[PDB]
């Protein structure tokens, strides 16, 4: 919620596909780089990278 | 450590010359706060160069000198109006580059500066 | 829509040229000029395209590598709030650069503690020293308001790893303009620079005031090893043994002792109280610092 | 629990020391043997704690920046899969290293080129050849192990291409690469001046060329004409990151990043190929990430 | 460069087989040399290595004992003494380069996925 509003700041505007609901949730709350604070950073350039990814682009 | 002096009560029209000295210390300014408004620029020079510096407001009327030996600066003011009436402040100044604004270099350090008065 | 600024590339303890800073914003929505000379050498003055509320995010830089200390580098810290500017206004922008790691040494005697056959520091522990890095620059942004420059974000810098780990801290705010911007305690190892603190040795990091240079590292650790990391131009601290401080609004502690383990602290972040806060200052930069700025609708 | 691998406080296109990866675990969870020499010098072998299923994280390492061209590296990917160890297995682990920066420089020549005062490489190019300025690509993250007498890559997270000196003025990074075929050639990047990549099994054709695991996976050397020119020259990162000349150098991988065959001043290293083996169960795609040095993260699942 | 395995032959339980490799070019960083076998339905696995220098050997233990490996740096040459052969030897015998990241860890042919004909026994 915290967390939302600093990653939403760090990526800005993305969007994800339904295909990848189970790439998103994996990153967004299974990974150390998401459930980090200082990581945050590491966090929105992998949501960044899943985002423009042909799986989720659609 | 400064102290400015040479302010008054003058007539519209009316002519005043400011001092400053300094202690320790490239280039000094005077501002001047009015009631009801925010200081403001009014003029700069630098030591070595003697180059200067005015507001639009006091073109043509002021003029800065100074007085290394002494560590001086002086405000020649003529022509005086009623909206220079305000106390004037001298500074060490500083600005970023050509045409950005002056502002003292020692940040926040201020003496209690010399009141003018111009009357209509 | 968005302004990005960065150190033009420029690393160390030295800001940016107007050259570098000329290269780096080609083609990008950033137009700057670059303080030459004096206080404001290497500071970016960027003119507030029109009136209205901007949400301005800054990033201090992290502090450096320790040579036997080196699993992460303290993190500089972000800081953010929406500010409504008024026309004509410009904005001074000094974006903090990393502390110098340890490691690769910038000797021959410096690298071989790198590659950790030298024990030499600790076995003495004339003073033997090395091996610390040097505390990150805060990132600055202010302005002039009748006759003064008037903070209005400081991302403090992160503080640099001592030379040694242990075999085996909340990010901080001020938000008072009436508050001292004063230094980093330190030593050998030198403390961050604040807004307006005076300088106690040329390892000191610089406050804004002074020009924010990074302090040298100490000369004991020259004498020892040719060598010794600097802190980054925004107020980071020179490194000995123990780390620098990171710059700030008030700089980070370093040690007084140049204790072997003893990490520099982070500098002071500054929030001007005049503005609306957005996120709380965190701990997120990994190299350089960074501002940017976007329109808040 | 949780493993943590890194280069053990390594930077450059030489892998770590043991002294180096001792003093860097020593208190954690981890205890590598790291190669003393040879083929696979720097490589760190891993004792697993028993039979079970590990997700294993592996990072490449990011590219180096350009003289004039430093907006941002080409980050390291990160792959991740689960994998079935048995008793007694061990895994070797090559955590890549960053391709060097053109700066700040290593000499006095190069310094000036840094600063952007210096034109003089430019002024040559477009008209004894003057060269510069470019980045090292980044090391790929190896992790593999012996099987039945052969080397077996498991995961291979590819490294970043190295900036080229120069980026167009009016600029205003691409998707990420995998292979997942067992059989598939782990083959170097093109190259020149510049290096190419190394791969899982690629032969160098030049010092420049990053070189490959069966080669010790050395990083590249800056090339030769740029050391000329400047009196140094960024080299790659270990774990096959090729050389910087002017155009930067390619990244490590299973198939080296492709560097430019003419030096061109604009010409970034591209990036190296990751690969995921098709018996593991995927965890998430390549995704690039990494700022600075690679590194590896293990967990039971 | 070029190795090439002879030797094999069918023979009963007990009793003994000779296998011989012979290597040209040999690459002056390659210090040692090893045997794998690959019996039907399994993976190859490693039998025995040596140092072309020391002579210094290391064995599996399904082996230890019956095998003897040996070597001729003169002639590049290396040997597989197998004596008190059983059923479950039976495979195809390799030879290749080896090395080994540290004392004790697992041999592996150097030569990437290079192997030769290898030779076939039979118990
Ligand atoms: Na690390
Ligand atoms: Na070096
Ligand atoms: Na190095
Ligand atoms: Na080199």
């Amino acid at each position: 919620n915290l967390k939302d509003k600093f990653i939403k700041h760090f990526t800005g505007p993305v969007t994800f596909s339904p295909e990848c609901s189970k790439h998103f949730h994996r990153l967004y709350y299974n990974t150390r780089e998401c459930s980090t604070p200082a990581y945050y950073k590491r966090c929105a350039r992998l949501l960044t990278r899943l985002a423009v990814s042909p799986l989720c682009s659609q | 450590q400064l102290q400015e002096s040479g302010g008054g009560l003058v007539q519209t029209g009316g002519s005043l010359r400011l001092s400053c000295t300094a202690s320790g210390r490239l280039a000094m300014g005077w501002f001047r706060q009015a009631p009801g408004k925010e200081r403001e620029f009014v003029a700069a020079i630098s030591w070595s160069t003697g180059i200067t510096d005015y507001s639009d407001s006091v073109k043509g009327r002021f003029t800065m000198s100074r007085d290394n030996a002494k560590s001086t600066v002086y405000l020649q003011m003529n022509s005086l109006k009623p909206e220079d009436t305000a106390v004037y402040y001298c500074a060490a100044v500083d600005r970023h580059s050509p045409g950005s604004a002056w502002y003292n270099r020692n940040f926040g350090s201020w003496g209690q500066g010399t009141q003018v008065t111009v009357s209509s | 829509g968005s302004w990005l600024f960065s150190t033009c590339g420029a690393s160390g303890r030295h800001g940016p040229t107007q050259t570098q800073c000329d290269g780096a914003y080609a083609g990008t929505s950033v137009v700057v000029t670059v303080g030459a000379a004096g206080q404001l050498r290497g500071v970016q003055l960027w003119r507030v395209p029109g009136p209205g509320q901007y949400l301005i995010s800054a990033y201090g830089a992290a502090g450096g590598k320790g040579a036997k200390n080196h699993l992460s580098r303290a993190h500089g810290v972000f800081v953010s709030a929406i500010f409504s500017l008024g026309l004509g206004e410009s904005l001074y922008i000094l974006v903090g650069q990393q502390g110098e790691d340890a490691c690769p040494g910038g000797s021959p005697e410096s690298q071989l503690v790198c590659l950790g056959e030298s024990r030499a520091v600790e076995e003495h522990a004339r003073r033997w020293a090395g091996g610390g890095g040097g505390g990150g620059g805060a990132t600055y942004v202010f302005r002039v308001r009748a006759g003064e420059l008037e903070p209005l974000l400081v991302a403090a810098g992160g503080g640099g790893r001592a030379y040694l780990r242990p075999r085996d801290s909340p990010e901080k705010l001020e938000n008072r303009s009436e508050a001292p911007g004063s230094g980093g305690r330190g030593g050998a190892a030198g403390g961050g620079g604040g807004w307006t603190s005076r300088a106690p040795s040329p390892q000191a990091g610089r406050s804004l005031q002074e020009g924010a240079e990074g302090g040298q590292g100490c000369s004991e650790a020259w004498a020892t090893l040719g060598w010794a990391a600097a802190g980054g131009f925004g107020g980071g601290g020179g490194a000995c043994t123990a780390g620098g401080g990171g710059g700030g609004y008030r700089g980070g502690d370093a040690s007084e002792t140049d204790n072997l383990w003893a990490d520099g602290e982070d500098g002071v972040s500054f929030i001007h109280p005049s503005s609306e806060l957005f996120l709380q200052p965190l701990a997120v930069t990994e190299n350089h610092g960074e501002v940017e700025i976007r329109r808040h609708g």
